RNA sequence: AAUG
RNA sequence: AGUAGUAACAAGAG
RNA sequence: ACCUCUGCUUCUGCU
């Protein structure tokens, strides 16, 4: 019965299979590439490689985050007392007014000998978070006989095409600091061999990402996305300072205290996981917003004063913003040092593919070299359009800033991305591998990824880079055509 | 007393008359649902709601009673606990400061009986503790998935009956209708009623602590090496993909698994020995610095008295007196004289399947042991002939006459195979027939009786005729004499006769032959205990994959010499004394056809300077054997060479194969699954050098694909061409290439 | 100027040896906002799109419009078509018995044996069930008791026999039933005069009356799946739909899934109902026995494939031709048992939801629109896509606003019957004598095909024989999903075949954290998670010394419980320090004390307190496993053994932890939301239940280990235990010969 | 060899 | 405003 | 009622 009714079935009804070629793989995202929209602008929670921490020099312990900004503010007291505000960028749906008298308010409460470091709710303070901003809720029948309560059309997110800040946070973020802000505890004492394989093998690859800039900058996500969530369903009809901090150490053993902004926090009665509490951050920062002045029309910043470093005068801004979170990303705030796991286990298992060939123990002469093998390169970058290697450890950080741009940009149309360009990189690789991949409809492939494209910052640049990746995976697989050249 | 308590409750719950009509109605069955209603809700994200409400004032539930009033109000200014009741427990609601002032100051209670409890626990520190490390060595590592025992026992019962034992030592006025489980097991529960004796731990967690230490669990984890329960509950830090670690537990280990252990390694020894040169000399070599777990290797073959084939002859080498006493299960035999052949039979069972059994050539007699009784018996190929059993207990003999029905492989209990009986994993993963028959008619073997043929009884003074019950009758089964004399089983433990040649056999003080070293099984296993090769290359005794990716990486180490002293140096590279290992997993029927086709290849490439280093790496360690050609004087043709145990171990000639791969874009070789760079060993012009010079056998390329010699042509259409003829071949999926034989 | 690029490592290391880079598993998993009735209307139409040209009519039980897509026409394109005819599914059925012999009878008996010793107590073990009495959403054990306690209400008495089979008669003779009477709460408003404005103050008090409903509408009730959004999917970027149905379907779709794992565990192709490890070795034993088959010189493909509109295109109308050829020789009672579950799917009536909500901008107002009244408005009033698909709902919507969704298996509840049709797909192996052969695995929705030929040509062409034999089941592959490349390396479940699976340690990642049970039981499933990943999922020393590290740091800011001789403040650290100073055994002490972390790789398998056990103050060991904490409670076997964890692709899986109840053993307090809503009284309902089972458990204490078995009522058992408790009390001088009246007197009374 |  | 993204929150209830 | 409850507790009908 299967014969006969497929011998009177259509000829329409087939899969129409085509051999992939490295010719059929166009590339992803055109949309991108046009001039007509606009750059992605930042969309982050808090600045990253724009950041700029007041250090202030502790004896290794603990205290109130009050007292800790109130200390850090008391050495940079010029900062502190500027009440003039010069304005330099301004959001349009915005209030410069307002916005600096939040942050005088901060400061001034931030500073005091109260232990209390609640905010008074003045209209500039329920502007600033959203007060009696909710709809009301009316019953069905009072709205049926209305005519002008209609169901509102949802925002569709926009289009828009790369913006060259990305690739300057991939690579700021990468590059090696001085300061190490992972404050990993103790485990227990070693007995087994294995256990003395693992730490000393974590020597190697907990410092190189230890001293890069992300791990500062995911310390600092998780510090405030703790403190956060513990000031949010504390007090929950108060509006709360809370500064942004982090702890750290130099090369030397001297702790510092890096105190990065200050934080509002609005009124949280966080019922529902998706119900957002509203947050208006000010940071410090040292980059001119009208360099690149496409990547911030969220932010309004102020010039609050100047600084030296060693001897030259960098200028202070202050940068404001209205923002957001919920209960889910404040939990996943406060679970975001996993990306050291995904980081390292993806090197470490390197590392062991390497020492069943050698027979010993390969970090050492993996990250550095010995007398017999190499130091290990990994193709990482791209210079005038060349290939630039790099070594074991600038891949690990690499692989490290990938995974906390998976936290920071990270909603549902990455999700979509990563899973629908999975099976393009699996074609790619079944490509390399000359197994000959054929697909059955190609075009659907391209239209189902292209659908999540629309204004995450790491999406975008991540079809960028895929553009580019392509580009060079199709130059050189010309010696795999030029075999038994008959 | 707590009775009238209960009667003063149950006067004060008829008055609520909800809970009256709620007893009266709800029947001792839907207490189990009544037991489960309530106002909560399975949480779909436990971890968000623990974080977000240890930020609370009051998180936690009290219970209601007079422990929970000796928390204080509040502590310091810190409140502790409120007034306002739960809404489930009915009790008030604290902080998490609440239980630090329990752990800090509060009352003190009686932890009497408290290492009795978790004794399991406690056994396991122990045995962390009295514990020794050894090396840690770098290498690959083929784990299998297995189905393990995750923790010892103390005892290990199927669960209905471990939960008869529970109510018996816990509830003992609960228990029911009582089994035969507590009969066999009454020393066990007067032991844990002794050790539980006075705690004042709740019997909830005894329970779950006495079906912790009796129930198993059972669970497939990847294993290699080891596999017993002390071994498993260490897994995580006893090897890795690419790392093994040395350990040995605490407590004392058994004599089944070191028995086990110890016919693991005599048949490792022996598969490694054998495609060597002068087998006897590597045999006591490897034999002497084997450890089994904590002793050597020739302690536990003076020890334990079992050992099948290969423990005889690792006995005999070492120098032992031989015991040759076989275990089928329970069925302890010994053999008197006769010598059986193992061959592969597609036995077509009586349930209606085909099965590739093992039968037996030969004809043999035996001295059997079950439990308490004895016997002799004598048999053939699927024949059970004779059987003479001594009197014992009447369920003793009729385990040992089962198993001895089942051990002869009779076609009466081939056919007699009336049920379900499952002779595969779920896994898809093969059990042993033979043992799954033995455990089917350890309890249904009244199709067995009933379809065995009957036949009459020996009325002789002595002899006593059995029936089904094993008392005197005279409608016996065939082949079943029961003499009141005695048979003096294992006391005639005499031969002196060890004589061992070259070649691993066993040749008595007569002249003839008794074991042989192409006697052994196949079907290798994972240890129950750890074992270890105190030597330089111990990796020789490993697997097909780790075999494999070892010969390669020593080929690809030392490619200079190999090349430099192949291309100068004529016949010294094949036999090598690093390829030994490498033959130990090829059958030895296709071994010489190998060698003799990759010698073919390599000399080719040699001779008109056509060099393939991917090809020179590939076809290296094939070339040990002595080849063996066809009767043209022409070496074979071969597509993949197949190497011992599964069927993704081959060896692709032309394309990439799952243990070899080779990319010519990133130079780089994988061998399974591992990468190594080839970037700075291959020659200049190697990728325009052809490929086809390198395939076969005489067969050099001779121009592009022409359609005027036809279709592609197959390995015996070329193995059956003229001398000096021109062929098409497809090399891989693409690249057809017109070819000259000769 | 040298530029970072994050793929350039897939020009050095393979991408399925990096694969674990290609899952943002740290970000926040996407989660739905608002109503769910826009998926569930899009669900309803998408169903009903993909099979109407088939045989349509108006039902003569409900009234409800029926389609029926079974033995329709062929498709003549690559739309998803639902006709699946009859007789091919019966030729891949009989092929599948003769392939195995005797598996149908065997499978059939096995699950009737296991039928026959079901109790009523296995409906209360799946997680969220329909409440046709509130129709809502409740626990299974709440749905299942009020659906009992109303049954009783009605002559119908299926639940005192204990058995499954007697309940599973009482509901399918509920269905004849003229009128069903049951429990449910109104309110009565109440005056209060006080000294106030606006009048007086309004007290509405909820009690519980008996509401009636006729025949139509408990047949109605009876086959609804009430529907919500699927929260927390992983790889999707937009929203699907959820179903969950009633207790009136759980004992039927349990034995046709107990029947269906019987088949599909003695099934070489399927991989279902193995996991793990287990399911590891199958299909690595299953692609290595076809890798080994192909012809010398011919190619072997594989399809890495996924199934679109799974849920969609099937059909309980094959499920229960499906149902009548596996049971073909069982009695005929066990093939009406197994007959009710496609019975009762092919007519089920899917409840959409919240409705929408209709706001004005201007005025700042909004308002809920419900599902009855979602045609009582002019559809200018939505916005283009919902007006859209109001549009296209109207021929299927029943008035009383549920939708009437005959084709379709919306959401599954049929995972291995599935499978089972998706094998008999596998089976075929050939068609029209043509030089291929074909096999492969099949879990849910998810296959991998891989086929011999003798070039590529011909394996195109079996593949497409495959995709043609395919639609005449129901089975539509997807074709912008599923890819084909030669046999060696493919994916399937998410597990990345490349010559062996290799580890994918990322999507593990979530499970990472601090699970949320308790301070006691979470150390225990953190150091068991990481001892299963350095043994399952390819985790180094290093990395999992590190998770030790991430772990404890994460344990201590969850659960504010740092060291002592750290300097953090809060009000439990307050005590900390106090407890680190007074402490002399300061290496005794637990992590949730301001202990040391003492886990390392050797002691990853022991307790906490069991590894501190030795090291521990006498009067802090006194106090931490003191026998009568007020912080345990009253304890049930599994709360002590399991708990609960969803991985991020599958369904939950419960795993089982050791660990020494002490007062970290807590339990955290009832949400307390259910003091304001109109459910108060069953606060009461339940604690009327509670104490009558905190007598039981006083009289019976093997209660909380066995299950109790009887057809008797709760109170004879209790007064009988009592007797014989009093009288061998009296006979062993354990009572007075005054206090043995006094018991048998109260005795007489009750 | 197992122990579902 | 803003978070966000096919629909919500920007407190709800008495 | 600048009073109280709630922070995962589900809205067919009482509306
Ligand atoms: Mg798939």
């Amino acid at each position: 019965a299967i014969e006969r009714n497929l011998a009177r079935m259509s000829p329409l009804v087939s899969v129409t299979p085509k051999k992939l070629t490295w010719e059929d793989l166009r590339p992803i995202g055109p949309h991108i590439y046009n001039h007509e929209l606009p750059e992605v602008p930042y969309n982050a929670f808090l600045l990253m490689s724009d950041e700029l921490g007041l250090a202030n020099m502790t004896e290794g312990k603990s205290k109130k985050p009050k007292t800790l900004a109130k200390e850090c503010l008391e050495k940079y007291s010029t900062l502190r007392d500027q009440t003039d505000p010069i304005l330099i960028m301004k959001s349009e749906k915005a209030n410069e007014n307002f916005l600096w008298k939040l942050w005088r308010d901060c400061v001034n409460t931030i500073s005091n000998e109260e232990m209390s470091n609640e905010l008074q709710k003045t209209n500039y303070a329920k502007w600033a978070t959203g007060d009696g901003l909710t709809y009301q809720k009316i019953m069905k029948e009072v709205a049926i006989d209305d005519e002008t309560m209609c169901q509102e059309e949802p925002k569709i997110p926009n289009k828009c095409r790369v913006a060259a800040w990305v690739q300057t946070e991939m690579n700021l973020l990468s590059t090696l600091t001085s300061k190490r802000a992972l404050d990993l505890p103790e485990i227990g004492p070693d007995v087994a061999p294995v256990e003395h394989v693992g730490s000393e093998r974590r020597k190697y690859f907990v410092n190189e990402i230890n001293y890069c800039k992300a791990s500062t900058v995911m310390m600092k996500y998780v510090l405030f996305h703790t403190s956060l969530l513990n000031e949010s369903n504390a007090s929950m009809g108060k509006y709360k300072v809370i500064p942004i901090t982090n702890r750290v150490v130099n090369e030397k053993g001297e702790s510092f205290d890096m105190l990065y902004g200050l934080a509002v926090k609005g009124q949280s009665h966080l019922r529902g996981d998706t119900d957002v509490v509203t947050v208006v951050t000010f940071e410090f920062s040292s980059t001119d917003p009208r360099v690149d002045s496409g990547k911030w029309p969220k932010y309004t910043v102020f010039r609050i004063g100047s600084l030296f470093v060693s001897g030259r005068e960098k200028s202070v801004y202050l940068y404001c913003r209205v923002n957001g979170t919920n209960k889910i990303q404040m939990k996943w705030g406060m679970e975001a040092r996993r990306c050291l796991l995904q980081s390292m286990q993806q090197m470490e298992a390197i590392v062991e593919q390497e020492s069943s060939i050698q027979g010993y123990d390969m970090t050492k002469a993996c990250f550095k070299g010995d007398r017999v093998n190499s130091p290990k390169t990994f193709s990482i970058g791209t210079q005038e359009g060349k290939l630039v290697k790099g070594s074991f450890g600038k891949a690990l950080r690499v692989i490290f800033t990938k995974c906390l741009m998976h936290y920071v940009f990270g909603n549902a149309q990455l999700e979509g991305f990563s899973a629908e360009s999975r099976r393009l990189l699996l074609l790619i690789q079944a490509l390399k591998d000359r197994k000959g991949p054929w697909v059955f409809d190609l075009e659907g492939m391209y239209s189902g990824i292209e659908e999540c494209i629309s204004n995450n910052p790491w999406v975008i640049q991540s079809a960028y880079w895929f553009n580019e990746w392509l580009g060079f995976e199709k130059e050189g697989s010309k010696v795999l055509e030029s075999v038994d050249e008959i | 007393g707590m009775t009238l308590a209960k009667i003063e409750l149950l006067k004060q719950l008829l008055r609520d008359n909800e809970a009256k009509t709620v007893l009266k109605q709800t029947t001792v069955d839907q207490y189990n649902i009544i037991r489960k209603f309530n106002t909560s809700r399975i949480e779909k994200n436990p971890s968000l709601r623990m974080k977000w409400a240890m930020c609370s004032n009051f998180p936690l539930a009290l219970t209601k009673g007079d422990m929970a009033n000796r928390i204080p109000l509040e502590y310091k200014g810190i409140q502790l606990k409120t007034n306002a009741e739960d809404i489930g427990t009915k009790g008030q609601m604290c902080s998490i400061a609440a239980v630090t002032w329990w752990n800090t100051y509060g009352p003190i209670g009686d932890t009497e009986g408290f290492e009795r409890v978790y004794e399991s626990f406690f056994l396991r520190k122990m045995r962390l503790d009295n514990a020794t490390w050894g090396r840690i060595t770098f290498g690959p590592v083929e784990r299998v998935r297995k189905r393990v025992l995750l923790n010892p026992l103390t005892k290990e019962m199927p669960p209905d009956e471990a939960s008869n034992v529970i109510m018996e030592i816990l509830f003992p006025k609960e228990a029911g209708i009582p089994r035969e489980s507590t009969w066999i097991h009454r020393e066990l529960i007067k032991e844990k009623r002794e050790k539980l004796k006075g705690t004042m731990i709740t019997p909830i967690v005894l329970a779950y602590m006495l079906e912790r230490e009796l129930v198993a669990r059972r669970r497939f984890l990847p294993v290699a090496g080891a596999t017993s329960a002390e071994f498993i509950e260490m897994l995580h830090c006893l090897q890795g993909e690419n790392w093994r670690q040395i350990y040995h537990p605490g407590g004392n280990k058994l004599t089944e698994s070191r028995s086990q252990s110890m016919i693991v390694a005599c048949r490792k020894i022996i598969r490694r020995s054998i495609v060597a040169s002068n087998p006897l000399e590597l045999a006591v070599e490897i034999a002497n610095k084997t450890v089994i777990d904590t002793e050597p290797l020739k302690s536990c073959l003076a020890a334990i008295d079992g050992g099948d084939v290969a423990c005889d002859i690792i006995r005999a080498a070492l120098g032992l007196k031989i015991r040759q006493r076989q275990r089928f299960g329970r069925l302890e035999l010994k053999r008197i004289s006769g010598r059986g052949f193992k061959n592969d039979e597609e036995i077509l069972i009586g349930n209606g399947t085909i099965q590739k059994i093992g039968i037996w050539d030969g004809e043999e007699e035996f001295h059997v042991r079950c439990g308490e009784c004895r016997g002799i018996l004598k048999k053939s190929k699927m024949k059970l002939e004779k059987l003479l059993i001594n009197s014992a207990k009447k369920e003793d003999m009729r385990d040992l006459i089962i198993l001895c029905m089942v051990f002869s492989q009779d076609t009466r209990m081939f056919q007699g195979v009336r049920g379900e009986i499952n002779f595969l994993n779920r896994a898809g993963q093969l059990l042993s027939p033979m043992y799954q028959l033995q455990r089917y008619f350890l309890n249904r073997s009244n199709d067995l009786f009933d379809q065995w043929g009957y036949e009459e009884s020996p009325k002789a003074s002595e002899l006593h005729g059995i029936n089904e019950s094993m008392n005197a009758s005279d409608y016996t089964l065939k082949g079943v004499v029961v003499t009141r004399n005695v048979i003096d089983d294992f006391s005639s433990t005499e031969t002196e006769k060890v004589s061992i040649t070259k070649n691993l056999s066993l040749i008595k003080r007569t002249g003839e032959v008794i074991m042989g070293a192409n006697d052994v099984s196949e079907l290798e296993s994972q240890a129950q205990l750890m074992i270890t090769y105190d030597t330089p290359k111990m990796w020789e005794m490993g697997t097909t994959k780790e075999l494999v990716q070892n010969t390669y990486q020593w080929v690809l180490k030392n490619l200079v010499t190999l090349k430099a002293q192949f291309l100068l140096g004529k016949e010294d590279m094949f036999q090598w004394d690093a390829f030994e290992a490498f033959e130990s997993i090829i059958p030895q029927k296709m071994a010489g056809q190998y060698s003799g086709f990759a010698r073919a290849v390599l000399k080719q490439m040699r001779d008109q300077e056509v060099m393939k280093t991917d090809q020179f790496i590939k076809l290296l360690p094939f070339c040990f054997s002595p080849p063996k050609l066809r009767s043209n004087g022409e070496p074979y043709q071969f597509l993949k060479l197949v190497l011992k145990g599964g069927g993704e171990n081959f060896i692709e000639v032309r394309k990439g194969s799952p243990l070899f791969s080779y990319n010519p874009q990133t130079e780089v070789l994988t061998i399974c699954g591992r990468m190594m760079s080839l970037k700075g060993k291959i020659e200049d012009e190697e990728r325009n050098r052809s490929m086809g010079n390198a395939v076969l056998a005489g067969f050099l390329v001779s121009g592009k694909y022409d359609p005027d010699l036809g279709d592609f042509k197959t390995i015996e259409e070329l193995e059956k061409l003229k001398p000096g003829e021109k062929a098409n071949i497809l090399l891989y999926q693409g690249k057809p290439v017109k070819v000259v034989k000769r | 100027g040298m530029n970072i690029n994050p793929y350039f490592l897939f020009i050095d290391v393979p991408i399925q040896a990096a694969i674990s880079t290609t899952f943002p598993y740290t970000g926040v998993p996407p989660y739905s906002h608002g109503t769910g009735t826009g998926y569930t209307i899009d669900t309803v139409i998408r169903t009903h799109e993909y099979s109407n040209k088939g045989k349509q009519y108006i039902s003569d039980v409900t009234g409800c419009t029926m389609v029926d897509p079974t033995n329709g026409p062929l498709p003549e394109d690559n739309e998803p078509s639902a006709y699946a005819q009859l007789d091919c599914v019966l030729e891949a059925l009989d092929r599948m018995d003769e392939e195995h012999p005797g598996l149908f009878q065997a499978a059939s008996q096995n699950a009737m044996e296991t039928l026959m010793v079901t109790t009523v107590d296995k409906l209360t073990q799946g997680r969220q069930t329909f409440d046709w009495t509130v129709c809502r959403n409740q626990p299974a054990a709440t749905a299942l008791n009020t659906t009992i306690t109303s049954f009783r209400l009605n002559d119908l008495n299926g639940a005192d026999k204990g058995g499954l089979i007697p309940f599973c008669q009482d509901i399918i003779d509920s269905l004849d039933r003229p009128e069903m009477t049951f429990f449910s709460v109104k309110n009565i408003k109440k005056k209060l005069p006080a000294k106030n404005r606006k009048g007086f103050l309004i007290k509405r008090i909820p009690m519980k009356v008996k509401d009636k409903i006729t025949k139509v509408e408990y047949i109605k009730r009876a086959l609804s799946l009430n529907t919500m959004t699927k929260d927390a999917e992983r790889g999707k970027l937009k929203r699907r739909a959820i179903a969950t149905a009633g207790i009136q379907i759980r004992g039927f779709v349990l034995v046709v899934e107990n029947l269906a794992k019987n088949i599909c565990e003695n099934l070489e192709q399927s991989g279902l109902p193995v996991g793990g490890n287990e399911k590891k070795a199958k299909l690595s034993n299953a692609v290595a026995k076809m890798l080994s088959n192909c012809p010398p010189g011919g190619i072997s493909m594989t399809v890495t494939g996924d199934n679109t509109k799974w849920n969609e295109c099937l059909n309980p109308r094959i499920f229960l031709a499906m149902t009548e050829r596996i049971t073909r020789d069982s009695p005929i009672w066990f093939r009406d048992f197994c007959s009710i579950a496609p019975v009762l799917f092919s007519n089920k009536i899917a409840r959409l939801g919240k409705g929408f909500m209709i706001t004005s901008k201007t005025k700042r107002l909004k308002a809920q629109i419900p599902c009855p009244d979602l045609f009582s408005i002019p559809l200018e009033r939505y916005n283009e896509e919902t007006r859209a698909k109001l549009k296209k709902l109207k021929p299927f919507f029943n008035e009383e606003g549920t939708a009437s969704l005959s084709p379709g298996m919306m959401m599954g509840m049929f995972n291995m019957l599935s499978t089972v049709l998706g094998v008999a797909a596998l089976g075929i192996k050939n068609i029209g004598n043509k030089e291929y052969l074909w096999d492969g695995l099949q879990s849910s929705d998810d296959f991998a095909l891989f086929v011999n030929a003798k070039d590529e040509e011909t394996c195109m062409e079996g593949i497409n024989d495959f995709y043609r034999t395919c639609k005449l089941l129901g089975i539509n592959m997807s074709k912008k999903k599923s890819y084909c490349n030669e046999t060696g390396m493919f994916e399937f479940t998410s597990m990345f075949y490349r010559d062996g699976f290799v580890s994918n340690f990322a999507m593990e990642l979530p499970s990472f954290g601090v699970a949320g049970v308790n301070e006691s039981a979470d150390m225990a499933i953190g150091m068991t998670i990481i001892k299963n990943n350095m043994i399952n999922n390819g985790m180094g020393p290093a990395t999992a010394q590190t998770a030790i590290q991430l772990f404890i740091a994460d344990y201590r800011y969850t659960y504010k419980c740092h060291r002592g001789d750290s300097k953090v403040e809060g009000k439990r650290m307050k005590i900390i320090k106090e407890l680190w100073e007074n402490t002399k055994g300061r290496d005794g002490l637990l992590v949730a004390d301001g202990g040391p972390n003492i886990y390392n790789l050797r002691n990853l398998h022991i307790p906490e307190i069991v590894l501190k056990y030795n090291l521990m103050d006498p009067e802090y060991k006194g106090r931490l496993l003191h026998p009568q904490n007020p912080f345990v409670g009253h304890l049930s076997i599994e709360g002590i053994k399991e708990a609960d964890i969803t991985p991020a692709h599958g369904p939950v899986k419960k795993m089982d932890y050791d660990a020494v109840s002490g007062t970290h053993s807590w339990r955290t307090k009832r949400n307390r939301s259910i003091l304001n809503t109109d459910q108060r009284n069953m606060i009461l309902e339940e604690q009327c239940y509670a104490k009558c089972c905190n007598l039981f458990e006083a009289c019976f204490n093997s209660a909380s280990y066995r299950k109790p078995v009887g057809q008797h009522s709760m109170l004879e058992a209790m007064a009988h235990r009592l007797r014989m408790d009093a009288r061998l009390d009296y006979e062993s001088g354990r009572m007075s010969k005054d206090d043995f009246e006094k018991a048998m007197a109260h005795l007489g009374e009750i």
